[PDB]
């Protein structure tokens, strides 16, 4: 942010180490909750990955 | 005044000026502020970030 150093959130990456890309193949979905900008710590839907 | 206790005897009272004498009535001196009202203009800050 411009005005005020605050780094909203844009996306999440996952690490693939060499140990795990098994399990990480293996998630479809991901269910994510945090806290929002003007709302509160609202639900916000299931959606697919992205890749 | 003059008070004294039993007869006294007096002539020749003479009063007469001698010099200047300097003197200093009441001014607006130095305003060292506090130390709080320090403390209460730095209340309101803001930090520039460099990303």
């Amino acid at each position: 942010n411009p005005s005020t150093g605050n780094t909203y959130i844009n996306g999440m990456y996952f690490a693939p180490t060499q140990t795990n890309k098994e399990a990480l193949d293996y998630i479809q979905k991901y269910r994510v909750e945090a806290t929002l900008q003007y709302s509160g710590f609202k639900d916000i839907g299931t959606k697919d990955k992205e890749m | 005044t003059l008070i004294g206790s039993g007869t006294t005897y007096l002539d020749n009272l003479s009063i007469t000026e001698l010099n200047s004498t300097p003197e200093i009535l009441d001014e607006p001196e130095v305003k060292i502020p506090t130390d709080q009202e320090i403390m209460d203009a730095h209340k309101i800050y803001f930090a520039d970030l460099n990303f």
